[PDB]
């Protein structure tokens, strides 16, 4: 006596279902990322040369205090 | 060939400088300051003779 029921849509429809691809694009230019590199390289390098020039102070320094003990 | 002459006990004899390593390491910048003629005139015999029983004094 009630009414047929059964598994169907609800009224209306059903909310889109996406399917396509979406892979983002999510990345920095080439230059930025070469400027980057370039910018650590010299900084580094500048940073070691001032150190490895105190480094060659030093050993000359020890190198003195070797030629004083040596008689 | 020959009788190599070598110096006697008694003549090897001397007042020994018993500070270790650190300590000469410490004081050599001074010590090479203060003490540097007789060392220089040690060296210069030493390259001169090349002999080491020719510089013991």
């Amino acid at each position: 006596a009630s009414k047929v029921k059964q598994d169907m849509p609800p009224p209306g429809g059903y909310g889109p279902i996406d399917y396509k691809r979406n892979l983002p694009r999510r990345g920095l230019s080439g230059y930025s990322m070469f400027a980057v590199g370039i910018g650590t390289l010299l900084f580094g390098y500048w940073s070691m040369m001032k150190w490895n020039r105190e480094r060659r102070r030093l050993q000359i320094e020890d190198f003195e205090a070797r030629i004083a003990l040596m008689p | 060939p020959g009788i190599v002459e070598l110096p006697t006990l008694e003549d090897l004899k001397v007042q020994e400088v018993k500070v270790s390593s650190s300590v000469l390491k410490a004081a050599a910048h001074h010590y090479g300051a203060q003490c540097d003629k007789p060392n220089k005139e040690f060296m210069l015999c030493r390259w001169e003779e090349k002999d080491p029983r020719r510089c013991l004094e």
